[PDB]
């Protein structure tokens, strides 16, 4: 129903582009403004296949594909040589699309069950830490904070993705709220990964540099992890509302995300850095009295802490690349908090009594 | 009723800038009043050693009270009653206490009867001589050095390490090593 | 009431041999780790052997290696030093000691003067 | 030397030690209502709760 | 173009994931306006 | 002189005469009594603030406020009932192995390692507590310390040595010897005319604290007897040692009444103290955890099972209520 | 023929549009009369197997536009992307100021 009524407003489009603007500056031998059916056909060059992306109004038709459209050199539209009719193949959209839906509808769920399995084992990880505490330093505090900062990010794109970027009832409305939410879900985005740096930070200061205990004020850290991932996403709100303002913001072919996708690099790759010198001095240390079966458990262990799974790169290859991103929670909980052996014995010991 | 409240606050305020001071210091026990202190400074970090005379010679009871500390200076003294062999002992002991299998042991070392495979033992090529040294003494010194690697490398659990050496920056080394390794196995690293 | 009593061992002439007996009494030999020291005339106690609970694992000091053979029989609850090849320097009182603790590896305050769990000793001569 | 402290320990008197179990049962019977770690007093009086 | 890193996946999915669910979308097309015979 | 054999044939007549009283056993007598069941301790409370491991603690009279020494050099008072920090003093020397509440309240003493059993003077004018005296005679450390009164205060050293003090004039009044090993803890009678002592030398004295002199000697055990504690009657006693056992002496029949041991327990005692009405006997150990025995049938009642780290320390309140427990975990926990 | 269907096709829009003059820039309710000329546009291309666009199609929308929708003025460009040195300032300008804040962290 409303497929007709964009598409009626597209025809309206391409009548008020062509009668508002009709100076063309480059009136030589090429194919004037119309319209083909579905989409706006500007003034071309000839002899130049006019390709652009295939409009969201079909079901078939895909976004991403892009339909293929021939305006010849004789000042018109290609003909094709069966009807004498305008030649335009826009079957790729169509086909594109079919393909691509079974799979998002798979990395969606995917998401789901990982960020709430992600819930659940941060959850039960807090709740030890803050139960037990015999388990309490400095590191337990940047793990708490960490585990904070995981929760907060897997609860709030869950409820943004099932509720604002699902919803078109949602999305049509483009009230302030949805976009708060997309705001307040890239700020903690940026939370995660930047507490992921702190935590590399107290590392590499903990066994590289100043390792000699001299307890650490505690107070940048928490200004860096949850104070400095404000000021990129607010820099994103105004810069995406002064140029690129639509739909709630839930378009995502601005090159505005980068504001926020930006910073998180940089602390991966700094994550990284601080990893390399960690496996180094650990390497260094086992030297002396094991350099393959030892260094790689390490690392291992190291890369979901550090977040370095992105970097670890170097289609079940995305697919993978999707579950260990999206799974980081669980690592980490399983890891620093159910296999641990500090809190591992400690509740062996605990069991047997209650 | 309240001022209690307030007395406790003051209180934990000043428990607060005591562990401070407490974390910042290495303690040292030293192994040749009731207890001699020695406070000391390497590269802006205060080690506090501590060298216990005017106790009887039974330490089975009051070595327990040295297990937190960094690590335990061990000096041996062979350079009588074969008191190299008494020190492999006590070293022995030492390592395998199950109070002090935690505690890292710096090892300071500052013949043939008692130890006759002596007679039979080839100096390492891998070794490390200065010049002006007589082949006879680092002979005897790597023997010593093996004699006690030999006890130090049978265990099979513990987090101790041994830090044999042939002052002040040594041991300030070893603690630093010390601390990177219990920093590591913190984060189970290692 | 530890009683750690030993017996044996005379006068004998250079290169002999002799075996030392120590029945040991008021508590579980096969928990303990067993040791024999010895004081020479006019010197500070030593150490000369040892041996495990079980019997496995066995030590000597350097100058006993070879010669001397440490074994314990936790049937009849006795610990045996047979000695051969006697030279004269091992004129000394021996002692039968025992570990403080039970189930350790460790063996502190062994060879301390005024040390409790110590038998009186054997003067064995040569 | 010593032995002089084991004749003073000889000439002590020794009752039997049914006598002394006995004694020692019958104080813990006398003395056992009265001990809180045994017989639970109630929340509303014990300070810790 | 858009993001190339691995961290936009949850922004491009979500952007993904709306345009895909239209309730006015309708896969059926015209076979003479799909071929170069029509629109 | 070679009198050892007259010594070895008078000590066969002590043992001797010991068999000839020794009826029977305390379990063929308290073998009819009912069993107290299961004892559960909940951890009513958590006291923390000691940055190293507490080696000591001790009720005072009132069974409110707890003195806990720690070798982090700090002495704390703590209000056990809101559990804040009545008094925190500094001490001199770290390796306090041993503080006691004087039962008046108004001095600590605290000792261990420097041969120095410190008084510290709590009700002061100038409202900040201060060294009062330093008892300085002992050469080995300082094991444990009790107070008799404001005036008087035994000690128990290293040095195979127990001492009685005058805290006025700060000298020695009486020397106990006799003991050929350290030791390790001393525990005062409540009428307080003997005090009873464990050395390293698996055995322990009593000794009448107005006159020099041993009364008996309890041997039984098979290693050093690291806690000791009488009998709320005051006429018996109870040993832990390094043999993983528990022994229960009793004074008027001189040979030992009781066994308290498991196949399973294989690590030492380090802490030993009866309830109030003495059915109980709580014995900490080297598995982190205490131990409730049912001190007449011998059988285990309970397990407090809360120390992430060996129980150093253990203390019962003198109306039975709390039972609290340090540790080298660095925390107090009031059971109850 | 084809022609006097497009004939009455347009004097029925024209008679629809008539009172549309106070909208005359107002898709939303003039959608209905735009639908019905495309769906008549449409039916009369394919009846007789004719191309779109064609010169009619251009014919009806100048004489739709130059008297009804020559007065419309809306411009809306929500996807508009900011200008490259901008953006690229923008997404550098956090990036450049970390490493402050972590030589913060290290020493302070």
């Amino acid at each position: 129903g409303v497929t007709r009524n964009k598409i009626m407003t597209a025809q309206y489009e391409c009548y008020q582009k062509i009668m508002q603007d009709p100076i063309q500056q480059a009136e030589g031998v090429y194919c004037n403004r119309t319209w083909d059916g579905w989409l706006c056909w500007n003034d071309v060059a000839a002899g130049t296949e006019s390709m652009q992306l295939c409009p969201d109004y079909f079901q078939d038709f895909d976004p991403s594909e892009k339909v293929t459209k021939i305006c010849d050199q004789d000042g018109n539209w290609f003909r094709h040589p069966a009807s004498n009719r305008t030649w335009t193949n826009y079957t790729q959209c169509n086909v594109n699309t079919h393909e691509k839906v079974k799979t998002a509808l798979n990395l969606f769920y995917l998401t789901i069950i990982g960020h709430g399995l992600s819930i659940a084992s941060l959850l039960i990880s807090l709740g030890i830490f803050f139960y037990f505490k015999s388990l309490s330093c400095q590191r337990i505090t940047l793990h708490k904070n960490l585990f904070f900062s995981f929760v907060c990010n897997s609860v709030v794109t869950i409820i943004h993705l099932t509720a604002v970027a699902n919803n078109q009832a949602l999305v049509a409305t483009n009230p302030v709220s949805c976009k708060v939410s997309q705001f307040i879900h890239l700020y903690l985005m940026g939370c995660n990964y930047f507490w992921m740096l702190c935590e590399g930070i107290y590392l590499h200061t903990l066994i590289v540099v100043a390792v000699f205990a001299e307890k650490q004020h505690l107070m940048w850290y928490y200004f860096l992890g949850w104070g400095f991932p404000l000021i990129p996403a607010c820099i994103h709100a105004i810069a995406r509302s002064l140029y690129y303002n639509d739909n709630c913001w839930i378009s995502s072919d601005t090159h505005l995300l980068y504001i926020i996708h930006g910073p998180i690099c940089a602390a991966l790759l700094v994550n990284l850095f601080f990893l390399l010198n960690i496996v180094r001095v650990l390497i260094t240390k086992l030297k002396v009295t094991n350099l393959y079966m030892k260094a790689v458990r390490a690392t291992l262990i190291l890369v979901p802490l550090l977040g370095i799974e992105f970097v670890l790169i170097p289609e079940v290859y995305d697919y993978i690349m999707h579950i260990l991103m999206h799974f980081q929670g669980l690592l980490v909980s399983t890891i620093f908090c159910f296999f641990n052996g500090e809190v591992q014995a400690i509740l062996r010991r605990n069991w047997n009594q209650y | 009723e309240k001022a209690q409240r307030e007395a406790n606050k003051k209180i934990e305020k000043q428990l607060q800038k005591d562990k401070q001071v407490y974390r910042a210091t290495h303690r040292l026990l030293l192994l040749g009043s009731g207890i001699f202190e020695t406070k000391f400074q390497v590269d802006k970090v205060n080690f506090h050693m501590f060298d216990v005379g005017a106790q009887r010679d039974e330490r089975r009871k009051w070595i327990q009270c040295f297990n937190d500390v960094t690590a335990i200076i061990f000096v041996v003294a062979s350079s009588q009653t074969n008191r190299l062999q008494a020190a492999l002992k006590l070293f022995d002991s030492i390592w395998n206490n199950k109070w002090l299998r935690d505690t890292s042991v710096i090892l300071f070392l500052n013949i043939e009867d008692y130890f006759p495979e002596f007679a039979r033992y080839t100096t390492p090529e891998d070794a490390t001589p200065e010049p002006g040294e007589d082949p006879r003494v680092t002979r005897a010194k790597y023997f010593i050095r093996d004699e006690f690697l030999r006890i130090s490398t049978a265990s099979g659990d513990g987090r101790h390490y041994c830090y044999p050496h042939f002052n002040i920056r040594r041991v300030f080394n070893d603690c630093r090593d010390i601390i990177q390794r219990m920093h590591l196995r913190q984060y189970e690293l290692l | 009431q530890v009683q750690l009593q030993e017996s044996g061992g005379g006068l004998v002439q250079p290169g002999g041999s002799l075996r030392l007996s120590c029945a040991a009494s008021g508590f579980t030999f096969s928990n303990y780790k067993m040791n024999w020291v010895r004081q020479a005339p006019g010197k500070g106690l030593e150490w000369v052997s040892d041996i495990s609970q079980s019997g496995a694992s066995i030590s000597y000091t350097g100058s006993v290696k070879g010669r001397f053979t440490i074994s314990r029989d936790n049937a009849k609850n006795t610990l045996y030093l047979q000695m051969n090849s006697l030279k004269p320097e091992d004129t000394a009182v021996y002692y039968c000691a025992r570990c403080p603790a039970p189930f350790t590896r460790d063996c502190f305050d062994v060879t301390s003067t005024t040390y409790a769990y110590r038998g009186q000793g054997t003067q064995v001569t040569v | 030397k010593l032995v002089e402290q084991l004749k003073m320990e000889a000439n002590i008197d020794r009752i039997k030690v049914s006598k002394a179990a006995a004694d020692l049962m019958a104080y813990c019977e006398a003395h056992a209502k009265e001990d809180p770690l045994l017989t639970p007093v109630p929340a509303s009086e014990n300070p810790f709760r | 173009f858009g993001c190339r890193f691995g961290t936009c996946t949850v922004q491009k999915l979500a952007h993904q994931i709306y345009q895909f669910t239209d309730k006015d979308k309708d896969n059926v097309a015209p076979r003479s306006k799909i071929s170069p015979q029509g629109y | 002189d070679q009198l050892r054999q007259e010594a070895e044939q008078l000590k066969n007549q002590i043992r001797d005469a010991r068999k000839a009283c020794a009826d029977a056993t305390l379990s063929q007598i308290t073998n009819n009594i009912d069993p107290v069941g299961r004892i559960q301790m909940r951890t009513r409370r958590t006291l923390r603030g000691h940055l190293a491991k507490i080696y000591a603690m001790h009720w005072g009279t009132d069974s409110r406020l707890l003195v806990s020494a720690s070798q982090d050099g700090k002495l704390i008072i703590w209000d056990s009932y809101t559990t804040n920090k009545v008094h925190a003093i500094p001490l001199r020397s770290s390796w306090v192995m041993t503080c006691a509440y004087a039962p008046s309240g108004n001095y600590v003493a605290c000792g261990g390692l420097d041969n120095i059993c410190s008084i510290y003077n709590l009700k002061t004018r100038e409202g900040n507590v201060r060294v009062s005296r330093e008892l300085a005679g002992h050469t080995g450390y300082l094991s444990c310390c009790r107070f008799l009164d404001d005036n008087q205060i035994v000690t128990s050293s290293g040095d195979t040595t127990c001492a009685l003090w005058d805290i006025e004039t700060g000298q020695q009044t009486t020397t106990f010897t006799g003991h050929t090993g350290d030791v390790m803890s001393l525990s005062l009678a409540p009428d307080t005319r003997l005090f009873v002592s464990g050395a390293c030398d698996a055995s322990a004295k009593l000794w009448d604290v107005r006159e020099g002199m041993c009364r008996q000697t309890f041997t039984g055990h098979e290693s050093d007897i690291n806690a000791i504690c009488f009998f709320p009657n005051g006429n018996a006693f109870a040993t832990g040692s390094d043999d993983a056992t528990c022994r229960l002496f009793d004074l008027r029949a001189d040979q030992e009444l009781m066994t308290y041991s498991h196949d399973n327990i294989i690590c030492g005692i380090t802490s030993v103290s009866f309830s109030k009405s003495g059915r109980l006997l709580l014995a900490g150990y080297d598995d982190f955890n205490c131990n409730v025995w049912d001190a007449l049938k011998a059988d285990r009642a309970g397990v407090l099972a809360g120390h992430d780290n060996r129980v150093s320390c253990l203390g019962v309140t003198d109306d039975g209520m709390a039972v609290a427990t340090g540790s080298w975990d660095s925390f107090l926990k009031i059971w109850n | 023929n084809y022609e006097t269907a497009v004939q009455f096709c347009w004097n029925h829009y024209k008679d629809q549009m008539d009172p549309i003059e106070k909208d005359w820039c107002d898709w939303a309710m003039i959608s209905r009369p735009y639908s019905t000329l495309r769906d008549c546009l449409e039916h009369f291309a394919e009846l007789f197997d004719l191309g779109f666009p064609n010169p009619l199609a251009e014919r009806i929308i100048f004489e739709t536009h130059q008297i009804h929708f020559a007065n419309c003025s809306l411009v809306q460009p929500t996807f508009s992307d900011p200008p490259e040195d901008v953006l690229l300032a923008m997404i550098i300008a956090p990036i450049c100021l970390i490493p402050f804040l972590i030589t913060l962290v290290v020493w302070r």
